[PDB]
Order: C-alpha cells, then structure tokens, then sequence
C-alpha cells in the first residue's frame, strides 16, 4: 500500500529546508 | 467593507512597520526559560516567559555565525523585518526583537497545540472537513501576505502551529520575502517545491498554492502526493506530471487538487484572472464561512489537550542546550539593522 511504502520511507519524520 | 477594501488597509499598515521598523525591543535577560520547543540549522524555537507580565512567548534565537555559514543574513533579515511589519489571526507578528554577541532573538506568541505534522503522523490523516479547517486558514493567510507582496515559501505541516483554540499559526518566515518582480533563490522543503522551483526558473507567489496542493494532500491521504527516501527522487517525481489520489478522495477535492497541483502556470488556481477567489468559491469550500474562519467563531474539529497555560506536552522533547552570549560581538555588520 502507498501508506505502507511512506511509512517505510526514510521521510515520515521532520524535514529540513533546503536551499542553494 | 469589501476583502478588497479590508486588504488595502491592511497593506497601509504594514508598510509604514516595513519603512521604519521596530529594533532593539527587550533584552534577554527579561525572559525565563522554559523548553525548546524546536531546532533549525542556524537555530531553535524556545518556550520562554515574561517576567514582566508573566505571559508565555516562542522565542526563536538564532546564531549569527551559523547563519552567515548557511548564506542565510538576507533571508534572516527579511524574516524579522516582515513578522515585526504583519498582523493578521493566523499570524505570530513579532512582539519584541532584540540581538546580542551571539544571537539574534525573535519573541512571538506561543502556541500551544504543537505542530500539525506531529498531530498529523500520529493520527495518521485528517478528514476532509478537518483538512479544509486548516485550508481554508492558510487561503486568508496567503491572500493576506501575496496582497502585501509577500511570498511565503515555506508551508508545510512542521511550521502550521495549532493555538490553545485549535486554528492554527503559520510559523517560520525564513524564506518569506517581499518581491513584486520573480525571484530565483532554491529554497523551500523538498516536498513541497514547485516544478518551477526545481526547474531553476524565475517563479512568483504561484508556487505557495502549488505548496497548498501539497499541503491539502498531505494532510487527507496522511503522506505527501510526492515522496521517496532521497530528494532527487522526489523532485522526479515533481516535475514528471503525475499524481495519484487515495479512492477515499472525494471528487470535489481531487478536482481542487488537480488546479492546485498543475503544473501549467496558466491554469493553476490562485495565479489566474480571477485570483484567489477561484480557490475560495471552489466546490470543495462549499461550506466554508470565509468570515466566520476569519472571525475564528467555527467551531474547531480538534482541539488538542491541555493542563495549563505553558504546559508542553503538544511538543516533541529536545536536547537542552546552552544559549552561550561570547564576550566578543559576532556578525555586528551583516545583522546591522536586525
Ligand atoms: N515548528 C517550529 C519549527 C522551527 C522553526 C525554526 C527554528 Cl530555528 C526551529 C524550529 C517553528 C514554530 N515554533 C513555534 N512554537 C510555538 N509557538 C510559536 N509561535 C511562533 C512560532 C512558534 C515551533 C518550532
Ligand atoms: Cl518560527
């Protein structure tokens, strides 16, 4: 299941900014 | 009045604050510490109170060596210079700002509900009617902010802090930035960024109501319309086209999704003729009282649970650190007008 794959993914946690 | 009306006010307001702001309002040493309530790369969020008045505010410090590190002094400027210059229900305008040595320090109010992303992931999605509460709040944020010329670039549900009545407060102007022209800088949460963005165009404020498609997915499906475990991936996802819908999406919010989420400037709700009515008069906000939201008199879908007036225990718990003033004044020169 997509739920099953997000929460197996390594970004169910805060994610931080990015930039240049 | 008109919205129209209300807005041009509003906007009289705010740039007498933005040509001659506020500086040096407080001094450190007239907060108690309490709790951080959250870290960045360049700083953290504090729960601090006032002596004065006993009242409870986020402090968000930040240090000026790491933010020249991270090429971050324009963009911190524009953070304090805008929050201190807003003020509207779903906004933390500065109340105090102060630096020192070390640090620079951005006292706001506090909101005690936590963040939407931990309320979020815990209880996994929101229903449509909670999704379009919070929604309907970030649209009147944005209207209000893109009326001004300001860009937000940031949303997403790890800065949509929720207040002791469970609306929300949209945090972190960061990358918050007053532009009538496009501008160019990478910035945002790689989730969240417009094709636009990543393609390296000159982009506007249609990329926070692409942002707002995100959002809206995001907080209905309970994970994001486009994710993998690295960036790069995602961003292939993001410009490649495509987006699936749960089946337990309603017609109504997929078709909003669908003109939030496009890829086609032209046609992406928000930067047509029309303006942000075209998201506000969308069936999908049928039962929205735009006024009543406004008014904060719709009775929330959640509220979350409290024991006092600093309680924190809406809040992740962090590594306490020390909040260490050098002897020698650091950065005097780029932070000049904080
Ligand atoms: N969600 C945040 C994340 C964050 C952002 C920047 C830095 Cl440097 C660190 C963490 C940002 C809002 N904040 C917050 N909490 C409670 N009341 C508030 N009033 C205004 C902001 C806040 C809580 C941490
Ligand atoms: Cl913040």
């Amino acid at each position: 299941t997509t739920y099953a794959d997000f929460i197996a993914s390594g970004r169910t946690g805060r994610r931080n900014a990015i930039h240049d | 009045e008109s919205v129209k009306e209300f807005l041009a006010k509003a906007k009289e307001d705010f740039l007498k604050k933005w040509e001659n702001p506020a500086q040096n309002t407080a001094h450190l040493d007239q907060f108690e510490r309490i709790k951080t309530l959250g870290t960045g790369s360049f700083g953290r969020v504090m729960l601090v109170k006032h002596m004065e008045t006993g009242n409870h505010y986020a402090m968000k410090i930040l240090d000026k060596q790491k933010v020249v590190k991270l090429k971050q002094i324009e963009h911190t400027l524009n953070e304090k210079r805008i929050l201190q210059a807003v003020n509207f229900p779903f906004l933390t305008k500065l109340e105090f700002s102060f630096k020192d040595n070390s640090n620079l320090y951005m006292v706001m109010e506090y909101a005690p509900g936590g963040e939407m992303f931990s309320h979020l992931r815990r209880i996994g999605r929101f229903s449509e009617p909670h999704a379009r509460f919070y929604a309907a709040q970030i649209v009147l944020t944005f209207e209000y902010l893109h009326s001004l010329d300001l860009i937000y670039r940031d949303l997403k549900p790890e800065n949509l802090m929720i207040d002791q009545q469970g609306y929300i407060k949209v945090t972190d102007f960061g990358f918050a930035k007053r532009v009538k022209g496009r501008t160019w800088t990478l910035c945002g949460t790689p989730e969240y960024l417009a094709p636009e963005i990543i393609l390296s165009k000159g982009y506007n404020k249609a990329v926070d109501w692409w942002a707002l498609g995100v959002l809206i997915y995001e907080m209905a499906a309970g994970y994001p319309p486009f994710f993998a475990d690295q960036p790069i991936q995602i961003y292939e996802k993001i410009v490649s086209g495509k987006v699936r819908f749960p089946s337990h999406f309603s017609s109504d919010l997929k078709d909003l999704l669908r003109n939030l989420l496009q890829v086609d400037l032209t046609k992406r709700f928000g930067n047509l003729k029309n303006g942000v009515n075209d998201i506000k008069n969308h069936k999908w906000f049928a039962t929205t009282d735009w006024i009543a939201i406004y008014q904060r008199k719709v009775e929330a879908p959640f509220i979350p649970k409290f024991k006092g007036p600093g309680d924190t225990s809406n809040f992740d718990d962090y590594e306490e650190e020390e909040i260490r003033v050098s002897i020698n004044e650091k950065c005097g020169k780029e932070f000049s007008e904080f």
